[PDB]
């Protein structure tokens, strides 16, 4: 035997040691022949100015195209030749560079990440080449209705705050950003107390810390002696953005209330409530028999091509709600059925559906944490948000605590009689007026 | 100190069925029933039957209603997935450790007791048109359908999606027929992760003793060749050029797999010139616009297709193809260094290992190994297999492609796209 | 008036439509008393003694 | 026709809705009392004394 409980204790503790730099260095060990190693940085768009809005996104384009020790090609050629994969990403709050490689290749993997993260050869010829690349990617993203509605939702919910900004920045900022603009953000943000070296797989935490001192130590000398930046809170605005385009065949609508942020214990109960409502897509086989009432009413009445719930978290704030895509004539019904479920959950959540929500969440959490890449990502992000790795047994503990009462107390706290941020795009004539949407945030019977 | 890792248990039962398990002490569990029942076992009278079948996984069974399969699996937060390839169907089931029993039972009902009710099948027919439409929005899907229809005169010619003329024409009897004669012991493998060997062996002994259908894994792919051309308008041109190569498992296939990494699979670095990719560098030399090129490698029970795949502007199509083709030619002519192969070995070896590092990719590999080979071959010896490939074999693989009767599919504005004839 | 009187009026009474209704009906009863005679008292002052209610005691048994 | 409505979910569904159903009764009572002037109920109310003898 092995009970689900016992399995959670078997997963080894994520070991953390700290460099004198302030570089937190962390690992989860296993018997795996491969690994993922990365650097997670406390930087994104929320740190940017308006006048340097695509800066982080720009460095991300330059980071793999040459260093002082490896000019141009050299990096690619090295990573490619050992069979490794090298990736990067940037959200509004976090930037990460990671290598998937053989476990034996960990010495060079860490070495290359050190060079990438500290010695970025921002050659003016390459920044100009990247200018066109990024501008071309801006036109590309315009065609993704989903990428737009979420940028739009960010733009309207976080009106006037750094969080309103996109990761990639506006066109003019891509067109006019200089090497100086780029070096300045780089030097102000890529500082050791805001960087986590994460690894997962066939490792030795001893060997990783050795490598971290070998390659990252070189950020000592003096640090933070002139200026330090800490994040200011971002005002949420219950507002609407409607981009009416009657030439696109399906409508995209993303609707959200203000969430609490990364740290808050009541993200668990929110996630459970979200699990209950879930997600649907026309290629699901279940249809009519799906548990989630919205999913089943969506499927039966073909109200929708796809919907998904989300709980997007930023430090001390977030976006809680759903996004859907549907035909022009189905926007109203989709909103009604969605808001009706939020209210059902707010006022009359029942015990068994809350079990299913908890069950979907334990399954999601355990399915996600499969392989070196997802776990390495979890170590990096967790340390940057929660300041530690929250072990799986603690997640189970915090999940098991949620009952029907918890769901309805917590859903009411965030959803009941709260102002949504609403973003619409495409054939949206039938998208409900804000007052009407706002009226769906309460019930006259309750 | 992590836990000392367990070893995989393997068993061929006398009846031909295969059981493989690994107690990985994971908080979740995964069970896959793999069946030699993919698209290839369809005939010219029942095309698309294995598509609707793939779509039918939660229709009503003896012992569990449609509504139960859905609500039962959803109650515990598990999944029921079905993945078809040209050779296999694979019914996969996920859940937390404590819940293996209910999902197993569901699994067994879907695979061994499907009822295929007249009206339920009737109601599911339109999902074929949506399912097909959602896949076919990748230009690559039609290219690889067409590539196969042209390569083979036979079984691998069949597509994993149902031909339009068949939608609403697949009968409840056709599926009953497909199951009774393909979902049999000797065509099956029951793979379990986070489960015990006695339990798998028990359910195998109790529930999976079915035999009364076809025998051959080789109803037999007769490779033929030729090309299919689809005028599209479509922003840029998709073209795949291919020759018959080597059946999966043979030594030759491993040479082809190395050739694929000498020339170039997908990228390794996010937004890169793909410096080690010899195909990419070759086209780039005289094409100064948006393009893509990769080596394409498909391995089957009794045939294989190797070559390359290209994405390019309408007018550059023929230049991109001819450049890629000539690059292969130079490797057949002898122009291949030892470190070139060494890097391809490392790219392949690392890639394979990464391919099995999660439980989803692990289970699929143990499953496909059980069907194709009737064995589990550990990574340690797969890497030894790869190492035994010499430079002269990789050269011999390129020599076989160059000199072998081609197959080609392509779609877009075909105005400046060549014709095999002209290659 | 520490977290505002309007904020505590919302969280205590206005949130649920039930307590919102109950506040109106309880409020409608209180207000009817303070307004009926409260406005009658203002009607008294503009007609200080010219009403029969003021005369009253002049013709009493 | 009523046996379908008895089970643990409906036990939770009734309890979830009872503070509300009670408060609507209080609305209806005060509402009926106030509208007809039920001096029977209203005589015992510490400010509403329009029957001021
Ligand atoms: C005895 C038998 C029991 C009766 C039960 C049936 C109740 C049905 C309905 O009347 O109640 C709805 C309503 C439930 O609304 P809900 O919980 O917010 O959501 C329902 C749907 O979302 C509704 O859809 P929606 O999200 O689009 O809601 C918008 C809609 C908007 O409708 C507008 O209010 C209509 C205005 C039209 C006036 C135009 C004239 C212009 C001058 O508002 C409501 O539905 C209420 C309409 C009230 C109409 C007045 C009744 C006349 C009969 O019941 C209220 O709670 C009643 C309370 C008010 C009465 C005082 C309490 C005394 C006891
Ligand atoms: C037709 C000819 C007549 C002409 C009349 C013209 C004169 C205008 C008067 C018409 C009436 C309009 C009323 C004013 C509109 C205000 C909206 C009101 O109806 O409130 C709604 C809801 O209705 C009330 O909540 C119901 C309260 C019930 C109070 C009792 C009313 C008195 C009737 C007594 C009942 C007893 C029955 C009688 C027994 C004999 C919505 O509230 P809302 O602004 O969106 O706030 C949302 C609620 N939150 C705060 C919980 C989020
Ligand atoms: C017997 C006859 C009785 C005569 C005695 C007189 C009694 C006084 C009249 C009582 C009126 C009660 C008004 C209550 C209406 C109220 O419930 O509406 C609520 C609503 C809440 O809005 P939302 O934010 O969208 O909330 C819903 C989203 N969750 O607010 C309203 O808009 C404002 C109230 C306006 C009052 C309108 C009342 C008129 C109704 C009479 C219908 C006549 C139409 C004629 C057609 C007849 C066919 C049935």
């Amino acid at each position: 035997t092995a009970t689900y409980a016992q399995a959670l204790q078997s997963v080894p503790e994520t070991q953390v040691s700290q460099l004198d730099n302030g570089l937190r260095v962390a690992s989860e060990q296993s018997s795996q022949p491969t690994c993922t190693v990365g650097v997670w940085i406390d930087a994104g768009s929320r740190y940017e100015s308006e006048k340097n809005n695509g800066a982080g996104y720009f460095v991300e384009h330059l980071a793999f195209k040459g260093t002082k020790n490896r000019p141009g090609n050299a990096l690619e050629k090295e990573v490619e030749s050992m069979g490794a994969h090298l990736n990067a990403y940037s959200t509004r709050e976090h930037t990460a560079y990671y290598i998937k490689a053989l476990s034996k290749d960990l010495p060079k993997a860490v070495e290359l990440l050190a060079d990438i993260v500290q010695n970025c050869s921002l050659e003016d010829s390459q920044i100009e080449k990247e200018r066109d690349v990024i501008l071309q990617e801006l036109q590309e993203n315009d065609t993704s209705m989903r990428d737009v509605v979420f940028n739009y939702l960010h733009a309207t919910a976080f009106q006037g705050t750094p969080l309103a900004q996109s990761v990639e920045g506006p066109s003019e900022n891509v067109r006019k950003l200089s090497r100086a603009d780029l070096t300045e953000y780089l030097s102000r943000h890529y500082k050791a107390p805001r960087m986590v070296l994460a690894a997962a797989g066939g490792l030795e935490h001893r060997q990783l810390l050795d490598l971290a001192q070998k390659h990252f130590s070189g950020l000592s000398g003096t640090y933070d002696e002139d200026a330090v930046p800490t994040l200011s809170p971002c005002r949420f605005t219950g507002s609407q953005i409607c981009h009416r385009e009657d030439g696109l065949p399906l409508a995209h609508v993303a609707i959200a209330v203000e969430g609490p942020g990364w740290a808050h214990p009541d993200n668990v109960a929110l996630q459970v409530a979200n699990a209950i409502i879930g997600h649907y897509d026309c290629t699901y086989g279940g249809g009519a028999h799906l548990s989630s009432p919205l999913a089943s009413i969506a499927a039966t009445n073909k109200l929708c091509q796809s919907f998904q719930t989300f709980n997007i978290c930023y430090a001390d704030t977030g976006l809680l709600g759903a996004h859907f895509v549907c035909d022009h004539m189905s926007i109203d019904d989709m909103m009604f059925v969605l808001q009706g479920q939020w209210m059902r959950l707010c006022t009359s959540a029942t015990e068994s559906e809350v079990l299913r929500g908890k069950n979907l969440l334990r399954n999601a959490l355990v399915s996600h944490l499969d392989g070196t890449t997802p776990v390495c990502e979890d170590i990096g992000r967790s340390l940057l948000t929660y300041g530690r790795r929250i072990p799986l047994a603690e997640w189970e503990s915090r999940i098991a605590e949620v009952d029907a009462r918890v769901v309805r107390e917590v859903c009411s706290k965030y959803f009941y009689d709260q102002c949504p941020a609403v973003a619409g795009f495409g054939p949206i004539e039938q998208l409900p007026d804000y007052n009407r949407i706002r009226s769906g945030m309460f019930w006259l019977r309750f | 100190v992590p836990p000392h890792p367990q070893d995989l248990e393997f068993t061929r039962l006398p009846n031909g069925l295969v059981i493989a398990s690994l107690e990985n002490y994971a908080p979740a569990s995964r069970i896959g029933l793999f069946i030699k029942a993919g698209s290839r076992y369809e005939n010219s009278n029942n095309l698309g039957t294995s598509h609707l079948l793939r779509l039918a996984s939660s229709l009503t069974t003896k012992g569990a209603s449609s509504f139960k399969i859905t609500r039962g699996i959803e109650a515990v937060g598990g999944k029921l997935s079905v993945t078809s390839t040209r050779e296999n169907m694979a019914y996969t089931v996920e859940c937390l450790r404590d819940d293996v029993d209910i999902l197993m039972e569901f699994l067994l009902n879907v695979t061994t007791a499907p009822e295929f009710r007249r009206w339920e099948v009737a109601a599911l027919q339109p999902q074929l048109r949506i399912d097909k439409a959602v896949a076919l929005q990748n230009p690559q899907a039609h290219v690889i359908e067409n590539l196969h229809a042209a390569a083979y005169r036979n079984a691998l010619a069949n597509s994993l999606y149902c031909p339009d003329y068949r939608i609403g024409k697949v009968t409840p009897v056709e599926l009953h027929d497909y199951v009774q004669n393909h979902f049999t012991s000797a065509r099956m493998a029951l793979i379990g992760l986070g489960v015990s060997h006695p339990v798998l062996k028990q359910v195998a002994e109790q529930f999976l003793n079915i035999r009364g259908g076809l025998g051959l894994s080789g109803a037999k792919a007769k490779y033929h060749g030729g090309e299919i051309r689809e005028q599209n308008g479509d922003s840029l041109v998709h073209a795949a050029l291919v020759a018959e190569s080597a059946a999966i498992g043979s030594a030759e296939a491993n040479a082809f797999s190395v050739l694929q990494h000498v020339l170039g699979a997908g990228p390794h670095v996010k937004r890169g010139s793909n410096a080690t990719s010899s195909l990419y560098q070759a086209v780039a030399k005289g094409v100064h616009q948006p393009f893509d090129v990769s080596a394409f490698n498909a391995s089957y029970s009794d045939s294989g297709l190797f070559g390359f795949y290209t994405i390019s502007q309408a007018a550059s199509a023929g230049d991109v193809i001819k450049a890629a083709y000539n690059q292969v030619k130079t490797i057949a002519q002898g122009n291949l260094s030892n470190p070139d192969v060494q890097a391809a070995k490392n790219k392949l070896k690392a890639g394979y290992l990464m391919s099995v590092e999660s439980s989803e990719g692990f289970l699929d590999e143990v499953g496909s190994q059980a069907l194709a080979a009737g064995s589990y071959t550990p990574p340690s010896t797969v890497l030894q297999q790869i190492d035994a490939v010499a430079d002269a074999d990789v050269i011999n693989a390129a020599k076989k492609f160059v000199s072998g009767r081609k197959s080609m599919a392509a779609s877009g504005n075909l105005g400046h796209t060549p014709f095999i004839d002209e290659l | 008036v520490a977290p505002t009187l309007t904020a505590r009026l919302y969280s205590l009474l206005f949130r649920r439509t039930s307590t919102f209704a109950l506040t109106i009906v309880v409020g409608a009863l209180f207000f009817e008393r303070a307004f009926d005679q409260g406005a009658d008292a203002i009607y008294e002052h503009i007609n200080e003694g010219k009403l029969w209610k003021h005369i009253k005691h002049k013709y009493e048994n | 026709m009523l046996t379908r409505f008895l089970g643990p979910r409906y036990r939770q569904l009734a309890r979830n809705w009872v503070p509300t159903a009670g408060l609507w009764g209080a609305v209806g009572a005060v509402g009926l009392v106030w509208a007809t002037d039920w001096r029977l109920i209203l005589d015992w109310v510490p400010y509403i004394n329009g029957k001021f003898k």
